[PDB]
RNA sequence: AAGCUCGUAUCAGUUUUAUGAGGUAAAGCGAAUGAUUAGAGGUUCCGGGGUCGAAAUGACCUUGACCUAUUCUCAAACUUUAAAUAUGUAAGAAGUCCUUGUUACUUAAUUGAACGUGGACAUUUGAAUGAAGAGCUUUUAGUGGGCCAUUUUUGGUAAGC
RNA sequence: GAGAACAGAAAUCUCCAGUAGAACAAAAGGGUAAAAGCCCCCUUGAUUUUGAUUUUCAGUGUGAAUACAAACCAUGAAAGU
RNA sequence: GGUUGCGGCCAUAUCUACCAGAAAGCACCGUUUCCCGUCCGAUCAACUGUAGUUAAGCUGGUAAGAGCCUGACCGAGUAGUGUAGUGGGUGACCAUACGCGAAACUCAGGUGCUGCAAUCU
């Protein structure tokens, strides 16, 4: 029962639609190699400057060994230090990051510059018995995984301190 | 009660027919029960009437 | 205005009675199909009880 | 959760907490004082699971089954859960439920269940429908969802169905890693090494495989190991049992 | 949208009339197959030799 | 009122046995739902109307959008539970059981479904009591201002309202 | 409820709990959880011929509704609807 | 007796928490050529049962647990209610006579039973 990385989810917000909302498409697009799904918004608020259903967002998942190199070379902008709180009770954890040429990039003035969050969530072997369809069935307590394991698992590999 | 009084041939005043005694003629007589007056009949009354 | 008084006092003169319930129901309201055949049924087996059983 | 929640909220069904039963898919297919027969297909990892089942309130009968294990005695080892193996199941209960019957008189009908399996075309669950209706079982169907559809137009195509009857897509699959990669093609694979079945020889053998089928659906069972009683006995070992009144009251 | 218990009770007691009729035409007896009301019981001699019949007196308040 | 077909027919302002239906009185509030007299401020957390406006960085006025953080008391328009009285059907001949006859409906199938031929089943032939005949058909008269009491109730303080 | 650059009471993202506390054009009451809610895919059965039946009732009309028959189609792999 | 497929009544079957499970069966798990489906082979689709596990799932046991089901000369013949009087009271209401008769509660034990088919020391 391992503790293996699910999946990493980067989350770009901006307030407007329009080239600004496509420009930052392109960069998850150009670094994840996927196409980035958008996100409308649910009701409007009009100091935010948004409108109900405007597609606010873009995001982009990804899955497998492509996301721990996208997640080091992201994690090295931190410079293997995380704060102190960030750890979900379930166990995950996030961080955002302004400036993404710190992963690097050309400067691309038609592009421009813009802050991702990065979020990772971890689950073990047997995760599969909530997302089936067939007998879908509870993770046990003990295989719940806990803020805790997340914890030890930081700490041991990428060698990092978690801090404070 | 004056359907049930017309089931057991009571029609007029001071009349009086016997009536055997089960669960269904018992409850008849509990419907009826401020109209009539019933006890249990000797022989000799019975020889008599 | 509105009243029910001595309303079940007339209906209980002539009585309360049953629609009397005859034989052979009238086939009308059946389901169709089941009188189509029911039809070429009843013309067979008066056919077979003259012819046969004599 | 409060000790009125508990109160409150009724459970689900027996069937439909352990989720194996869509109700409103059943109620349509239960319905229709005539027994209404049904082919329950199901797909585990390592079997296939076919039946021919009438509905009764007292809760269900089956008539035929035939299931992936007994096929090994028709001539086809590896590969059970495949397409094909899929494929001579339908041909299996289809020679089998219409011997019982004295058939092999419009049709024979009997009506398709799948379950929980997704509805998407090129599945292995319609291998066992093209099994039954190819072994004269009345099974109303579609040529939309069998493989070789065209999402373009209106075509099947009959020489690539055909294909994936013999086991085309393995076939086929046997020679791209002739070529790539050795080490993954004797990891795969391996039980057909061992017995050194190659690509082309694997559509001779499901050939020869629907010539025993329909010659032989007579069913003898597994003769058996030691009793009944025998595997009860042991069985009485690992389960507990439960707890005596005074020995609770004792704690 | 229903269906019927009581009806499907007298069918069941009509199975009975007809076992208790063919059983009585082989040995010659009496059939008795109407229904009766309930009826007033009988005498019986009743013992207090195990229990005494033991005084009320209606007090308390 | 005129009658007509028949004559213990089969029925009944009733009870019993069997078996349904209901959400009232009583219960419940430490089980779901829970009003009421009451109310200070919160200017793109909105603005709901109104009048103005050669326009909109657009003014003027009024309910406010919110209870913002609270507190007590409930029931006909609140409920898990559920009487009494009232209420639907059944208590056999147009019935049960056997053998097998029909068809274009139905079944994989002469399997069903419906109606039958033939045969067995009688006054305790399928609970109580009653039946001053039962049943059907015409034809028309008056009437279509009502009031009072016991009990349950609604509006009304109240009433011969 | 626990977390995520700008980012807070309110954007977006992620998991856990979550018996309907949401939603279903509108009053109120019913009804609904792999749906009758949400989002996609295909579509005209919102069609023809007339009868049978329920509620309001004189067992008249009008309105609304229910179950079928004969036709022609829609959808689904299918039972069906 | 253990598991599996399809169910019947739909908590005595649920919820919470720990602990066991011989065999086999299920499951987790391995890979992406093809049909196929997505932001992502995660879900789904196809392929092998080979590379690995009983850690979850699932099944079973445990707890003066919460819930839930029957039972009771338990509450109680109490509340309420049909009928009767030229009964009482100024009333508000309450006795009596013939009948019918609850509920919350309290206590007691209980914590799924079973249909067809296939298969396992």
């Amino acid at each position: 029962r391992d503790l293996k990385i699910e999946k990493l989810v980067l989350n770009i917000s901006v307030g407007e639609s329009g080239d600004r909302l496509t420009r930052a498409s392109k960069v998850l697009e150009q670094l994840s190699g996927q196409t980035p799904v958008q996100s409308k918004a649910r009701y409007t608020v009009r100091t935010f400057g948004i409108r109900r259903n405007e597609k606010i967002a873009v995001h982009v998942t990804v899955r497998g060994p492509k996301a721990e190199e996208i997640l080091e070379r992201g994690l090295k902008v931190k410079e293997y230090q995380l704060r102190d709180r960030n750890f979900s009770a379930t166990g995950n954890f996030g961080f955002g990051i302004d400036e993404h040429i710190d992963l690097g990039i050309k400067y691309d003035p038609s592009i421009g510059i813009f802050g991702m969050d990065f979020y990772v969530v971890m689950n073990r072997p047997g995760a599969r018995v909530t997302r089936r369809k067939r007998c879908k069935g509870t993770v046990g307590n003990s295989h719940k995984t806990t803020k805790e394991d997340t914890v030890s698992w930081f700490k041991q590999k990428y060698d990092a301190d978690v801090l404070d | 009660p004056r359907k049930v009084l017309q089931l057991l041939r009571l029609t007029r005043i001071n009349s009086g027919t016997f009536v055997k005694v089960t669960k269904a003629t018992l409850e008849l007589l509990k419907l009826i029960e401020p109209y009539v007056a019933y006890g249990y009949p000797s022989y000799s009354t019975i020889r008599q009437l | 205005n509105h009243t029910a008084h001595n309303q079940t006092r007339k209906a209980h003169r002539n009585g309360i009675k049953k629609p009397k319930t005859y034989k052979y129901p009238s086939l009308k309201g059946v389901d169709p199909k089941f009188r189509r055949n029911h039809k070429h049924a009843l013309h067979g087996t008066a056919k077979a009880l003259a012819a046969a059983k004599k | 959760k409060s000790s009125a929640y508990s109160s409150r909220f009724q459970t689900p069904f027996r069937r439909r907490r352990e989720g194996k039963t869509d109700y409103y898919q059943r109620k349509r297919l239960v319905t229709q004082n005539t027994p209404k027969y049904r082919l329950v297909v199901r797909f585990t990892n390592k079997d296939i699971i076919c039946q021919i089942i009438s509905s009764t309130i007292t809760g269900d009968v089956v008539l035929a089954a035939a299931y992936s294990h007994e096929l090994p005695r028709y001539g086809i080892t590896h590969g059970l859960t495949n397409w094909a193996a899929a494929y001579a199941t339908g041909l299996l209960i289809a020679r089998r439920t219409l011997q019982k019957l004295g058939l092999d008189p419009r049709p024979f009908k009997v009506f398709l269940d799948i379950g929980l399996q997704r509805t998407t075309t090129g599945a292995r669950v319609f291998g066992a429908l093209k099994g039954a209706s190819d072994g004269g079982l009345y099974v109303p169907h579609s040529e939309n969802r069998f493989p070789g559809w065209d999402f373009e137009t209106e075509e099947i195509d009959p020489e690539l169905l055909r294909s994936y009857i013999f086991g085309g897509h393995v076939s086929q699959y046997m020679e791209e890693l002739a070529d790539d990669d050795e080490e993954r093609f004797s990891e795969l694979f391996k039980g057909y090494l061992a017995d050194d079945i190659d690509a082309d020889s694997l559509e001779d053998i499901y050939t020869s495989a629907h010539e025993a089928i329909r010659a032989d659906p007579a069913f003898k069972p597994t003769e058996k190991k030691f009793t009944k009683e025998q595997y009860a006995a042991e069985s009485k070992k690992y389960r507990q049992t439960k707890l005596s009144k005074e020995e609770r009251a004792a704690r | 949208i229903k269906h019927s218990k009581c009806r499907q009770e007298f069918l069941e007691r009509v199975k009975a009339n007809a076992a208790k009729r063919a059983e009585a035409k082989a040995q010659g007896v009496a059939v008795q197959l109407k229904r009766q009301p309930a009826q007033p019981r009988e005498s019986r001699i009743v013992s207090t030799e195990g229990n005494v019949p033991q005084t009320l007196a209606p007090v308390p308040y």
